[PDB]
């Protein structure tokens, strides 16, 4: 259906990298129409200014050099009934590395009722030179290799216990 | 002896009055078989012709004393008179008594009044009578009254011993003679006429044997009070949880946030009386005529941006549905006892309460729906085999002439007795090939193999005809059933569309050599023979209860018409003729009443259709199943006795066997001669070292320690595992390192056995091919092909990795050891059922083959009317017209033989079966729009279904597994089946709690006033008053009520109050008088439990209440003083017993549960890898669905019982557009589409049910047997 | 809907006469849509003239033949559509019918009254 995932957070200079916005609808079945605004916030500044809007299935960038020609859609696409509404930027910069704001205005249509929502979602972004491996990943690696030998010395162990014990018997027999 | 046969003259009179003149001066039982209403004896012999229905002098001693005398009839049927003149004005000399005797005691007089009867009967089946109806009426009444006059003339009214009015069934009579009259000369049309239907109960008195019968039926009855009471008892305990639980939940609804021109909740509610303005303000789903539910917590139901959950207005199902008074929730609880449609009062109360309440419906489910149901089924049993054990044990105590003889060596036992066979099996299988979407080519190759086949059963009825003389052709009841089938045969070759289809009988010639295809026929053979009477007096009980709902809520359905229809017209279900009323009952029967019944409610009132629907539930149910029990065990001990051998006559069969053994063995033996004519103690001490550590208990804790973690992980991986990143890396390493120790103790395995012993070993196969299964998976992820199609299919079966638990636990084990010990029988019986459903299937294919198509208007899912679009080519022409139309089918269907297995599968277990029945009635052929019960007669065709192919079907399941679990209990030494060794011995010390003798009493106290206490409190008028007190208590809480003032919250409160004060004094005092004795009873010990838990669950609540805000803990804390009510169970002692009987069936019910769990398991985590993505539609939604793994139990739990599994499998029939979407993005994950696998789909529900069904009945013979060993000890 | 009215009421001249039409439909009378029509024929095929009528409230048309002897006496919501006649004259004799609308029933209801004015 759908789930509302994070953003990463850890983007790469010189790749491309797509920031995550999902605003699903508290119920599926009901029809809406959504569009979105995106604001960004440099580091070493403090006012987020809007660089891109999407509506009606055209995106429209604001005249800005950050994003000029490195930014395309990754949200849903063929309706106005958006849930997805992620973009990717295509050659990542150092002047990518910000807070993110996802301004989401969906506008359910029910009987003889049109509700104006709004959502606000927020992403920070850094940019660095070589991807960092997760800490999950590492710990979990080491605890698995170490979970491994630790089983096998047990085993090894005991085997050693049993077979001299069962040698002693058999001499005493 | 024969010689005492003399005539009663004026004499015997005046001898028997001497003698009785005698006795008063001065101042034993007759024999049975000279008793009222019996056959002569034999020892009699013949009457002469000259005194045969005439007044005779009493043969019987007893009445020999008394002034009475007996008539004889050409049936030597004896009646016994009253020789007092009736009423002091006919005596038994008058010509006219003698007339009015010749006319009681005769067969015609019976017939006449049975032939009128049933043409009465006949009658009441009309709704709207012609005018010249009441001439007949009249006629009826005249011959009710002649037949009445004569009764009373001959055998006096009331005031001797044998008279009109001693016998209660002339009380019917009487009361139904009156009626007439009073009726036609008083002048509500709808009660009179329901009294007329009194008339139809007279058949029981003509018609012979059914007075037993009744009688029967009423002593079974009369051994199910204690269960009656335990049953009202536990439903009203349920019903008090469930008000305290869910009081008003089933009010919330979804109201809108903003409200214009300065309006309110409480302004707007009081202004609103249509549904369409209730849907301004309220959210709805589309088509949906009550408001979507919602809930204030997490786990309930959500409501859209824009509106919020609020308690208002009315409960669903026209309100009937709700736990806010005790009468309702007491229905709420009947009908989940009962099963009927209770899926969907559970997903509301889930939607309006939360997802953590299932509790609640599963403890309900099994201790209501299961075992309160098993007790009413072993009582029953019992009371008729106490029947029939009585029954028994009283019973006890030229050129012509050659070429015929050559034709009849032409017909040769094991050769053309094999042919017909085996062309009997072919032109089963050439007729289960048809199918809708079908050629010309393929048409035409059917009608000559149908034609062929055809004229070789024509020829060899011919052959057997002149072979054998024609009155021996006539003499063996196979060979009228085949010549039967060829006239017919025959006939639809000169010439409907179900004729074609009567030839399919021919598959019971199998029987003469498939003894358990027999087995099936002798049960319905006995239907309709031994057991004839009990299926006509449930045959005339139908009647009358869909006669008797026709006249009472006929008309009212037709006035009150648009109160259950929006199109103010009639609905599926109605009274308003005989058919549609007749079709209610038989489903009532089939176990759906409360959706009629809320149509019932609606149009006619709550108290008439409550009282009818109740008194049809219990006497149907009461007369069904006493139809099945005489059936079952009829067919099961008392038609098999052995007494022809196996195929006594060789059998053709087995002769053709036979001279297969001795042809193909000769053949080969000669070929074989053709053929030679042309012609290291430390491995040792290793192996001991591995058996040491595998058989440790430390590998086998730690294996099934690894064994529940590996299980468990399963459960992580749903939808939302791509937000769980930390939990997904650790998911993948735990697998490897899983994947590690069971290669590992495979390994271990291996050396410490030998490959000889772990291969020959079952467990250790499972255990091997799981861990291929893994290693392989890891071995091609780490390679590469950790992408490709197969490699994903094979990684869809790590659900089954659970299986590892089979070996490892004890109860699950010899379960699953009882349950392939009876795999056997049950293949040969689902083999009968198998060809059985086979016939229905070709059948229905030749009914209802590419008929389910219809033009639909898709926005609104309207099927348009037949005037504009009749035909396919119209609807074709209309999509091009028109945007949202379509030409669809049923999913379920039948166009071939599969699919009318899958339909015969939904009929059979009431689940998604009404849908094909509207579109079975609407039909009208092929490529032709169906229009609105144009077939409506085809109703007929589900019934006898239902009928012949789920009662008679399961009889001979029930009664083969009754015969292999005895079987399985007897070879083993009638140890339980079902347990553990340790579970034996602690049911062996349970076993000895019940057969306690009385214990040392108590001794009184030295001192005085403790004396008085003493004897003040081992009184039994102390405990009759506690009692009393326990059940003013339980109508205190029932009194409790939705809305009601803060008065009567007030008052109810200090009651309570009181109630405990009074119930902790009752404690004080007896711990006063009996000192430390007190504590040496168990009872004494709950009621002391119980009253702490009074005390401080009052407290509890009282300072949740007041501070702190938690109703939701509230409700559970106050659920404690429920534990007051339950010690009503000390003064019962039926309830007492069955409730031990319960304790007693504990343990093997907690090993099949332990094994129904895990079957679950593995289902839900196959669900959630297989069905996570599937359109939400049908019985698929936000809140029930294979997402995770909590929604995947809720919904396999419900299906468990088969509630809604049509349901939720008809969202996975859908493959293509479109019904779905092969490209649908999901947000948040890399899926793709919302199609289903309809393949894999039909098998995961099929075996899901086949296995529930299965596991159930070993619960169900549990119980019984664990009742029927207590209750007869 | 089964309409119960009189065939034929006698009234004395200068008295009241209640002219009691009563239906029963099992669906509740609403007052925004039910429809109540009482007209006054002199004869079978003659002309009928509206003097009552209820549309949302008690609609009295007040002919000059009636003057303003023409009251409602009956309450919609129990059934009772009876209208009243004060000081009944010889000229109110004739033929008086209630015509009934109760939504959603799709039939309309029909009565008669055949009042008849003695000395
Ligand atoms: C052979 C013989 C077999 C047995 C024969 C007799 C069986 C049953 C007799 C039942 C008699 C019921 C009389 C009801 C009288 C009545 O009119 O009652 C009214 C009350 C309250 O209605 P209300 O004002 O809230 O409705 C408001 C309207 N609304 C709901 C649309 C919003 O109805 C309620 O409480 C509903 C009470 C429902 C009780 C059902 C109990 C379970 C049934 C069977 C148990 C097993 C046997
Ligand atoms: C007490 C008794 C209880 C009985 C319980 C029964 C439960 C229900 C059982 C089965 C239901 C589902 C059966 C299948 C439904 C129909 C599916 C269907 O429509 O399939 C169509 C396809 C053929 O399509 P096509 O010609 O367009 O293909 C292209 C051909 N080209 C290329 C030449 C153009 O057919 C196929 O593949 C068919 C392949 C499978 C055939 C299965 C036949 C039925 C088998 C067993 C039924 C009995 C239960 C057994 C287990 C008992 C435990
Ligand atoms: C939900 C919210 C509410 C939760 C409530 C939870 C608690 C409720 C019940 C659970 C506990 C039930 C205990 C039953 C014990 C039965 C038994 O086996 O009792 C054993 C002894 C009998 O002692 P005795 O009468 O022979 O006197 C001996 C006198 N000597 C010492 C001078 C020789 O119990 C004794 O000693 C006295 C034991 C007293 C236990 C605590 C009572 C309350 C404070
Ligand atoms: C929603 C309701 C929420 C509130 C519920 C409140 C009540 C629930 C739980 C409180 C349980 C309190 C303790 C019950 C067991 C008491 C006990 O000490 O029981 C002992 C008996 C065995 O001794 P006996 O009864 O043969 O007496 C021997 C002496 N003589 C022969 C002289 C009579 O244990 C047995 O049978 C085992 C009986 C087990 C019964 C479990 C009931 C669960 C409900
Ligand atoms: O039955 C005879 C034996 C049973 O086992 P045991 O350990 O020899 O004897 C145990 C017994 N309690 C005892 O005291 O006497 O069991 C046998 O004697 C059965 C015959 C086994 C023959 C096959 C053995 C093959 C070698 C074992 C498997 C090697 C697998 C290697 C895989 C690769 C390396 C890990
Ligand atoms: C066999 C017996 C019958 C089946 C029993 C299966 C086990 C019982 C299976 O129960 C699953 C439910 O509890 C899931 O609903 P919950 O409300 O618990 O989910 C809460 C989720 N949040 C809100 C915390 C995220
Ligand atoms: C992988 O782990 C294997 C261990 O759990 C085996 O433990 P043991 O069963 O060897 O524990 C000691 C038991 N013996 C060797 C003393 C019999
Ligand atoms: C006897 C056989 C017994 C077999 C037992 C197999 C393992 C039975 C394990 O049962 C509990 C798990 O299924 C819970 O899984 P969940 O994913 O619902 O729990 C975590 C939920 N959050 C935290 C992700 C939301
Ligand atoms: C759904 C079906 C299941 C519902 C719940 C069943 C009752 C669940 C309540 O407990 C059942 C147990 O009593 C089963 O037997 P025991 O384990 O007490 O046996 C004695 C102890 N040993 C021998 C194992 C050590
Ligand atoms: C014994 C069995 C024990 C386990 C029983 C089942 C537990 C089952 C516990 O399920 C927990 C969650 O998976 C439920 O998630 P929801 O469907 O509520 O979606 C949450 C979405 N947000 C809010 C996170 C975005
Ligand atoms: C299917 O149904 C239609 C219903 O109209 C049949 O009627 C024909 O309809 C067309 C278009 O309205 C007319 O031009 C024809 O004259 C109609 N036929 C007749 C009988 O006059 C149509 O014939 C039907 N077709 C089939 C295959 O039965
Ligand atoms: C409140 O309701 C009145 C009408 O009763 C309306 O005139 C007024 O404007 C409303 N005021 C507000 C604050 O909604
Ligand atoms: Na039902």
């Amino acid at each position: 259906g759908c789930v509302e995932v994070d953003s990463e957070t850890e983007a790469v200079y010189g790749m491309t990298f797509k920031i995550l916005c999902i605003s699903c609808k508290r119920r599926s079945e009901t029809n809406a129409e959504t569009f979105t605004e995106w604001t960004f916030r440099q580091k070493g500044t403090e006012e987020f200014v809007k660089i891109l809007r999407y509506e009606n299935e055209v995106l429209q960038l604001e005249e800005d050099e950050r994003f000029e020609g490195r930014v395309v859609w990754n949200g849903s696409r063929g309706t106005k009934d958006l849930q997805d509404l992620s973009i990717f930027i295509t050659n990542v910069t150092y002047n990518h590395s910000g807070d993110y704001e996802c301004h989401v205005y969906r506008l359910l249509f029910f009987e003889n009722y049109e509700h104006n929502t709004s959502v606000v979602k927020k992403i920070h972004i850094e940019v660095v030179d070589k991807a960092n491996r997760d800490m999950a990943s590492i710990v979990s690696e080491i605890m698995m290799y170490v979970l491994i030998v630790v089983l096998t010395i047990w085993l090894v162990a005991e085997m050693i216990y049993c077979y001299k014990k069962i040698a002693a018997a058999t001499e005493t027999a | 002896g024969p010689q005492s046969f003399v005539h009663f003259t004026k004499q015997s009179l005046a001898l028997i009055e001497q003698r009785i003149a005698e006795r008063k001066s001065k101042e034993p039982k007759p024999s049975s078989d000279l008793e009222a209403g019996k056959q002569l004896p034999f020892i009699y012999g013949d009457i002469p012709p000259g005194m045969v229905s005439e007044p005779l002098e009493d043969l019987d001693p007893y009445y020999a004393d008394k002034k009475t005398f007996i008539v004889l009839n050409k049936g030597k049927t004896i009646f016994r008179f009253n020789a007092t003149p009736a009423l002091y004005m006919l005596s038994p000399f008058s010509p006219l008594r003698r007339i009015s005797i010749k006319i009681l005691v005769h067969s015609l007089f019976s017939m006449l009044i049975m032939c009128t009867i049933l043409t009465n009967c006949i009658f009441m089946t009309m709704n709207n009578p012609p005018d010249w109806t009441k001439n007949v009426e009249y006629t009826f009444t005249g011959i009710y009254t002649f037949e009445s006059l004569v009764k009373i003339l001959a055998r006096g009214f009331c005031v001797g011993e044998f008279t009109f009015l001693r016998d209660p069934w002339n009380w019917l009579d009487f009361v139904v003679i009156v009626f007439a009259y009073l009726t036609e000369f008083v002048n509500n049309v709808s009660a009179l006429r329901t009294f007329r239907v009194l008339r139809a109960l007279k058949t029981i008195s003509v018609i012979p044997g059914l007075k037993t019968i009744v009688g029967a039926l009423i002593q079974s009855v009369k051994k199910l009070s204690d269960v009656m009471i335990l049953t009202v008892f536990c439903l009203s305990v349920f019903a008090l949880i469930g008000l305290q639980l869910f009081m008003g939940n089933l009010k919330h609804k979804c109201f809108r946030n903003s409200l214009e021109n300065n309006e309110t909740l409480e302004s707007i509610m009081n202004t609103l009386e249509s549904e369409e303005d209730f849907r301004k303000y309220f959210y709805y789903l589309e088509g949906s005529k009550d408001a979507l539910l919602c809930g204030f917590s997490t786990d309930s139901g959500q409501c859209p941006e824009g509106y919020t959950c609020v308690k208002i207005g009315r409960n669903p199902d026209y309100g009937y549905t709700s736990f806010d008074t005790f009468s309702w929730a007491f229905l709420a609880l009947f009908r989940l006892m009962t099963q009927d449609y209770w899926e969907n009062l559970y997903q509301q109360t889930l939607r309006a309460a939360g997802k953590t309440y299932m509790i609640f419906f599963v403890v309900v489910i099994f201790l209501g729906s299961f075992y309160l149901i098993n007790l009413i089924l072993a009582v029953v049993a019992m009371a008729y085999e106490e029947q029939n054990q009585a029954n028994i044990e009283e019973a006890k105590q030229p050129y012509w002439i050659k070429f015929k003889k050559c034709i009849y060596f032409i017909v040769m036992d094991p050769f053309v007795d094999l042919a017909i066979t085996i062309c009997i099996v072919l032109n089963t299988l050439f007729m289960a090939m048809e199918h809708h979407p079908m050629t010309e080519e393929f048409k035409n190759v059917l009608a000559i193999g149908n034609l062929v086949f055809t004229g070789i059963f024509a020829a060899e009825m011919v052959l057997k005809l002149i072979a054998m003389d024609p009155y021996e052709y006539f003499q063996v009841g196979w060979n009228i059933f085949d010549s039967l089938i060829v006239t017919l045969s025959l006939v639809e070759l000169f010439l409907l569309s179900v004729l074609r289809s009567f030839r399919l009988l021919r598959v019971f010639k199998l029987a003469k050599s498939w003894p358990t295809l027999n087995m099936l026929i002798k049960i319905i053979g006995n239907s309709v023979g031994a057991l004839g009477n009990l299926t006509l007096v449930l045959a005339i009980i139908v009647f009358i209860f869909a006669v008797v709902g026709m006249q009472l809520f006929g008309k009212s359905y037709k006035e009150c018409v648009c109160k259950i229809n929006d199109d103010c017209t009639l609905p599926r279900w109605h009274m308003n003729d005989f058919f549609h009323s007749f079709l209610i009952v038989f489903r009532v029967l089939c176990g759906e009443w409360i959706e009629t019944m809320w149509d019932c409610m609606e149009v006619a009132g709550q108290a008439m259709c409550l009282i009818v629907y109740m008194m049809v539930m219990v006497i149907g149910n009461l007369v069904v199943l006493n139809l099945f029990l005489a059936l079952l065990l009829s067919s099961f001990s008392s038609d098999n006795l052995t007494a022809i051998e196996e195929d006594p006559d060789a059998n053709n069969l087995q002769i053709a066997v036979t001279r297969i053994k001795k042809g193909i063995n000769y053949v080969k033996q000669t070929l074989r001669e053709f053929i030679l004519k042309a012609f290291g103690k430390i491995w040792w001490n290793i192996r001991k070292t591995c058996y040491k550590i595998v058989e440790h208990s430390w590998f086998e804790s730690f294996i099934v320690l690894m064994i529940l973690l590996s299980s468990g992980a399963l459960a992580f991986e749903d939808i939302y595992i791509e937000r769980k990143k930390t939990i997904k890396i650790i998911l993948e390493y735990a697998d490897k390192i899983f994947t590690y120790i069971f290669i590992l103790e495979m390994l271990l395995k291996w050396i410490a056995y030998g490959y000889k012993t772990y291969f020959t070993n079952a467990w250790c196969w499972l255990d091997f091919l799981i861990v291929d299964v893994s290693l392989v998976t890891l071995v091609a992820n780490t390679l590469g092909y950790s992408d490709l199609g197969p490699i994903k299919s094979l990684r869809t079966l790590r659900a089954l990795r659970p299986l590892r638990a089979l070996s490892r636990f004890e109860g699950m084990r010899v379960v699953v050891n009882a349950l392939i010990g009876a795999i056997p029988s049950i293949m040969n019986v689902l083999l009968v059922c198998l060809i059985f459903w086979l016939i229905f299937s070709i059948m229905g294919v030749n009914l209802f083959a590419g008929k389910f198509y219809e033009c639909i208007n898709t926005t609104d899912g309207s099927r348009f009317p037949a005037s504009q679009v009749p035909n396919r080519s119209e609807c074709f022409a209309l999509m091009n017209v028109s945007q949202n139309v379509r030409w669809k089918n049923l999913k379920v269907n039948f166009d071939n033989v599969g699919l009318g297995y899958l339909s015969l599968l939904q009929v059979a277990t009431f689940k998604g079966w009404t849908i094909i029945m509207y579109a079975a009635v609407d039909s009208v052929n092929v490529d032709k729009q169906p229009k609105y019960e144009y077939s409506l007669y085809m109703y007929i065709y589900f019934v006898v279904f239902i009928i012949f192919g789920s009662f008679f079907t399961l009889n001979l399941f029930i009664g083969v597994i009754i015969d292999n679990f005895n079987q399985q209990k007897k070879k083993l030494g009638g140890q339980d089946i079902f347990m553990t060794e340790e579970q034996k011995k602690y049911y062996n010390a349970m076993k000895k709690l019940g057969s306690k003798k009385p214990q040392k009493p108590i001794p009184r106290p030295g001192n005085k006033i403790q004396g008085c206490i003493f004897d003040l409190v081992t009184n039994q008028a102390f405990d009759i008053s506690i009692m009393v007190l326990i059940c003013l208590n339980m109508v205190t809480m029932m009194v409790e009520k939705e809305g009601q003032s803060q008065h009567m919250t007030e008052v109810l409160y200090w009651i309570n109050v009181v109630f405990i004060i009074l119930f902790t004094g009752e404690c004080v005092l007896k711990l006063i008088s009996l000192r430390h004795y007190y504590f040496t009873v168990g009872w004494n010990i709950f009621d002391f439990v119980v009253v702490i838990i009074s005390i401080v669950g009052m407290f509890l609540a009282d300072l949740i209440e007041t501070y702190f805000v938690s109703p939701t803990l509230f409700r559970v804390i106050r659920l404690a003083r429920i534990g007051r009510i339950l010690r009503l169970v000390k003064g019962a002692k039926g309830i007492r017993t069955l409730l031990f009987a319960l304790m007693m069936s504990l343990p093997a019910l907690f090993n099949i549960g332990l094994l129904l769990f895990l079957v679950m398991f593995i289902y839900a985590i196959f669900g959630m890898s297989n069905f996570a993505y599937v359109k939400k539609e049908d019985g698929i939604n936000d809140m029930f669905n294979f997402e995770t793994f909590g929604n995947s139990m809720i919904c396999l739990f419900q299906i468990t019982t088969s509630a809604g599994w049509d349901g939720l499998l008809a969202p996975i029939l859908n493959s293509k557009p479109p019904d779905c979407d092969p490209k649908k993005v999901h947000p948040g994950s890399s899926v793709e589409g919302d199609c289903g696998n309809p393949s894999v789909g039909i098998f995961y529900f099929v075996s899901y049910i086949i296995i529930s069904f299965l596991v159930v009945v070993n619960m169900y013979i549990a119980v019984i047997l664990e009742n029927f060993s207590v209750a007869t000890e | 809907m089964e309409v119960t009215v009189p065939a034929t009421l006698n009234v004395l001249n200068g008295s009241d006469a209640r002219l009691p039409c009563t239906f029963n439909s099992c669906y509740t009378v609403n007052h925004k849509q039910f429809s109540l029509n009482w007209t006054y024929q002199e004869c079978n095929n003659c002309s009928e003239e509206m003097f009552l009528q209820f549309r949302m409230k008690i609609i009295n048309l007040k002919l000059e033949r009636f003057q303003d002897r023409v009251e409602f006496s009956g309450n919609p919501s129990k059934y009772d559509v009876s209208v009243m006649l004060r000081n009944v004259q010889p000229e109110d004799e004739g033929i008086y019918n209630c015509y009934i609308m109760n939504p959603p029933d799709r039939h309309r209801g029909h009565g008669k009254i055949h009042l008849q004015v003695l000395m």
